[PDB]
């Protein structure tokens, strides 16, 4: 069976496109898996002692888009915290939830096709007894087959 | 109600004198056989039967031809006028018409009889035999189909509406269903549903010196045959006929008819037999087609 | 009716290549293909060895010149390959298509005689035992058709080969006929 | 030479699809470059005065392919008439054949032409 | 009581349109010959007769085809429907039914007639000729047989009963006969009593990648033929038809039909003709069979 | 195709238990065919003897878009190998931190 | 077989004036065949071209 999506419905019922169907579409366009994300900070996140408030940060985890508007994340004292994006589709009211974990617990669960909770790290927060010492964001992997390019600039290495 | 037989000199043509053989002065009565015969090539080994390929044979059609003149002069004038009109054209098209169907046969004059056993006012009772070229073929009118844009509905379609800066909701079953396409008027399908053998398509070209003609696509979007012509000036219309017996290709400009066969693309025109799929117009503003597909028994 | 397995020509230019990867690991010669079509043979005259006449049959599928026809029988033939060893061999009639007419009646030539075609043999080879001639005649490197080894009863081909007339160059057909007459055997 | 006989075993030579004649033993391919059918022949040679075996090129001549040319006899088309000694390129059932109109048959019923392909295609 | 003739477009198939040629609008009357002809190859030496092999030849059946419409429109509508339905399928199945038997024939359309001699309300009286593929074959449902344990009787069966510690006596004739077998539910025989030609089995396979299909045993418990397929995934059911004219070997999974011809064991499948013995199911959970068996004269 | 998603001409569709029949002893070029006039079923799959990708602009004009996405090689009995068609990303200018190349630049 | 007793698969049976027809100029393998579904006659003898145990 072939399920068509980017096509018009004359009787307005023929080709309906859902959250998971578009989610799979977005993943293919950017070239991401369930282990990587697309993250952009429109405004730098504030650090208040053992807490991290994301002022305005948009995240695409598993092809699912969501905005963090002044969302504070609780941190562990004198430890290297790993901020994870948790997507549980069963929670119809609040599917996305955040958590600061001891280690990188990225599961890579296929949520668009199968069941489960998707966990993926996006920000690493190093803390002391008082407050935040340093922050490092998780690399945004872009898996591609072949590239036809004019010019390129590399800051790290090939 | 009742059955209507008609004899045509040039069916699908302008110079078509029609003879109403059911109604008119010259009449066709008691057809010999309108059915069919088939040779199935069934060979049997040890009681079990194996079937080959069935050659669907068509038998001659013999009519009781009666004339209805008013004098001996009038009946002789009918026999001479009718039989010579059949002889003038290499093949004569018959029309089988009833309440339910209208089919055609391309008979070739096999045998006509003339005897001196005259009924009242020199009337005639004679047998006319025909040989069959094609037995039962429909002459349907082929036209393109247009595609229409689906209506826009709030909540069901893809629009950013209501409270600013717009909102479209994902729902189970309702979600977002696209309305249509910007300039949907660009999609036109000339649909081919059954296999055709010959056709009489009038095609008006758009631009001179650009290859003008029709191409045919199969069910998977691959081209099999294309009648493609290249012209120096714009011929008001190209009058192509695919009939095998009187194949006609001609580009009309004004009152002058020009033969377009040597200027046609021989590589692209692979077959005459049109398969299930669609037809595309190359360098054509407008086209009027008349499709003629088979029917073994009717 | 009789069941037939139609294969394309057993071209030794293709099948006589040891590139087939065996399940154990080692490389062996390319195995025979699957029949391109399973058909049934009707109105037939089928010869077991083809000692005198050539076979003929009208086949359901439209076979062409070159194709190999395997006629199947629901019975088994026991052949004694070693003094005490016997093997369960299924009954088969294997032919090469030589010509097909308008009515699809195919002229069938027995695989062996169609294999040893155009092959010539000098008097030098006829000097040794009958085993040496059989080992020469059956070789997929020389033959027009593919062969995966012969099965032969040692006792019947043990004797010294028949003396050639004028000690000339004879064809593979003439020598086989001369040998098969003395040994009182025919190939299948 | 020693036996003045053919005592030595034979050497098999195969002609590839391109036309190159090689020893069958020397072959290391997959069969794609070899013919779809094997028509065989047994050849006998006498050693030269020097004693050396016969040259590869000399064997090649006795195992070379012949010019396969298609002949099409057809009815005269009044849309595009063809006459005797005309250089033509004919399209028939999706395949292109190139050659000349060799003959013309005048009968009471029809007018036909014989098309002979000149070959030399590759 | 009276004879029933029925025409089937595709017997053994879901798309089976049935025409009642005894009761319906289109009726068959006066069959030409329902018997048989035979060529015995009798060569005679000095007055003594030696008989060869009898080739039982089946002759064409010609029916007086009548239509029972209410108008000219309905009678033309029957002739067009009935004849094209016969043409749509490569071969048609007749059903000869009586008080004692229900036999079937595999006919191919030989000749059909259409004339203008209309009776009342445009009635039709025409002759329809058929070519014989297979003449008279029974179409029956083949099912396995179950084995049940015999009852336990004191003194007759092998048991240690009555007074302790149990006693079984050796008598003359009555002695000890075993009651049955533990788990006698494992024994199932698919019995073949007469020689069968073709069959339409619906095979339900158990394990994937294991050769699944039926094999046939002779009277001595050996194998002659076997239709065995080795699939990659578990098919919901394998549909096998041994009919010579339209062989089907398709593995259905869900709504998808897969061709199983290349996956089949060509060496094991030696013959189509099934002999007296039993059928064994290889890697099958359940089986449903329809057996057709030939009869020369009925 | 048990669960394969494809984007062809910017159009997203899913192949859910979609079977394509193949030619034996051949290299089968699997194509996604998009015909927008076929309102109810715009997408269909085909197994072809050659890569017949046509580059037809279905978003601006008429025609059937044919695009090859898989190469399936067969024996006389089944599939011997499968090779996917390369997914090309045509870009103007790239700013990157790190890159890994498995083939060649 | 005038009077031969056989145990095959733990099943005992007797061959009392039981004749088996043979193939000429051949090595005949005599088999005992047991089919429990053949309730009335579960045992039969065959002369075969090979040992088909
Ligand atoms: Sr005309
Ligand atoms: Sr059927």
């Amino acid at each position: 069976t072939i399920k068509n999506f980017t096509f018009f419905s004359p009787n307005s019922t023929e080709f309906p496109v859902g959250s998971n169907n578009d989610g799979k579409l977005y993943m293919m366009l950017t070239g991401m898996d369930y282990r990587t994300i697309r993250r952009k900070d429109w405004s730098s996140p504030l650090n208040t002692a053992l807490n991290v408030q994301y002022t305005n940060t948009s995240i695409i985890a598993g092809g699912r888009y969501f905005e963090l508007l002044n969302e504070t994340v609780a941190l562990k004292g004198d430890s290297v915290n790993y901020i994870h994006a948790n997507i549980d589709l069963t929670q119809t009211a609040n599917p996305v939830s955040l958590s600061a974990e001891t280690a990188n617990n990225s599961n890579g669960v296929d949520i668009n096709n199968g069941s489960g909770v998707l966990k993926v790290c996006f920000d690493i927060v190093t803390t002391s007894g008082t407050g935040v010492t340093s922050t490092k964001p998780i690399v945004q992997t872009s898996t591609l087959d072949s590239i036809s390019v004019n010019d390129m600039t590399v800051s790290g290495s090939i | 109600g009742v059955r209507q037989y008609k004899i045509h000199t040039n069916l699908d043509g302008t110079d078509d004198k029609v003879w109403d053989v059911t109604n008119g002065k010259v009449r066709f009565y008691q057809p010999s056989n309108l059915g069919l015969q088939s040779t199935n090539n069934i060979w049997q080994s040890n009681g079990i039967g194996v079937m080959g390929t069935r050659s669907i044979t068509q038998p001659q059609i013999e009519f009781k031809l009666e004339t209805f003149g008013e004098s001996l002069e009038e009946n002789y004038q009918l026999m001479k006028d009718f039989v010579n009109d059949i002889l003038s054209k290499k093949f004569v098209t018959l029309e089988y018409q009833t309440e339910i169907f209208q089919v055609y046969a391309d008979l070739a004059l096999a045998d006509v009889t003339k005897t001196e056993g005259y009924g009242k006012n020199g009337t005639f009772s004679e047998k006319i035999t025909f040989d069959i070229i094609t037995k039962w073929y429909t002459y349907e009118n082929l036209t393109f189909d247009k595609i229409q844009n689906g209506k826009v509905i709030a909540g069901m379609s893809k629009i950013y509406g209501g409270t600013a800066p717009g909102n479209y909701k994902y729902i189970k079953g309702t979600s977002y269903t696209y309305y249509g396409e910007s300039d949907i008027d660009r999609l036109s399908r000339w649909d081919i549903k059954e296999e055709i053998f010959s056709f009489m398509g009038i095609l008006y070209p758009k631009l001179p010196k650009t290859p003008a003609g029709v191409r045919f696509l199969d069910d998977i979007g691959n081209e099999y045959t294309a009648i493609v012509f290249k012209t120096e000036q714009v011929q008001d219309y190209i009058l192509i006929n695919t009939d095998v017996n009187d194949e006609t290709y001609q580009g009309w400009k004004g009152t002058t008819a020009l033969n377009l066969f040597p200027v046609m693309d021989f590589e692209r025109y692979r077959t005459r037999i049109i398969e299930k799929g669609q037809m595309e117009l190359i360098n054509l503003s407008k086209a009027e087609f008349k499709i003629k597909r088979k029917a073994d028994f009717v | 009716m009789l069941e037939a397995n139609v294969y394309d020509n057993f071209n030794p230019n293709y099948y006589n290549i040891s590139d087939f990867s065996m399940p154990n690991g080692k490389k062996e010669k390319r195995g025979l293909p699957i029949p391109k079509a399973r058909c049934q043979v009707i109105n037939y005259e089928l010869w077991e060895t083809g000692y005198l006449y050539t076979s003929s049959a009208t086949l359901t599928v439209s076979v062409e010149v070159g194709d190999i026809v395997q006629i199947l029988f629901p019975e088994v033939v026991p052949i004694e390959e070693a003094l005490g060893k016997k093997k369960k061999l299924n009954l088969d009639m294997v032919y090469l298509v030589t010509d097909v007419d308008e009515s699809n009646k195919a002229t069938l030539k027995n695989y062996f005689w169609a294999m040893i075609e155009s092959l010539d043999v000098p008097n030098a080879i006829t000097k040794t035992t009958n085993f040496a001639i059989i080992d020469y005649l059956i070789d997929p490197n020389k033959n027009n058709l593919m062969s995966y080894g012969y099965f032969f009863n040692s006792s019947i081909f043990a004797g010294k080969a028949t003396i050639n007339r004028k000690a000339e160059t004879s064809s593979a057909h003439d020598v086989a006929k001369r040998i098969f007459s003395k040994v009182q055997f025919q190939p299948t | 030479k020693a036996t003045d006989d053919y005592t030595d075993p034979p050497k098999m030579y195969i002609a590839k699809n391109n036309g190159d004649v090689i020893d069958y033993s020397t072959y290391h391919g997959d069969g794609t470059d070899l013919p779809d059918v094997r028509t065989a022949k047994t050849l006998f040679y006498d050693r030269d005065d020097h004693g050396n075996p016969p040259e590869l090129s000399t064997i090649k001549v006795e195992i070379s392919p012949s010019t396969i040319v298609t002949r099409l006899i057809f009815n005269q088309n009044e849309l595009l008439p063809l006459y005797v000694n005309d250089l033509v390129d004919i399209w028939y059932e999706g395949k292109l054949y190139s050659g000349y109109i060799a003959d013309r048959v005048k009968t009471e019923f029809n007018d036909r032409l014989i098309f002979v392909e000149s070959g030399d295609k590759p």
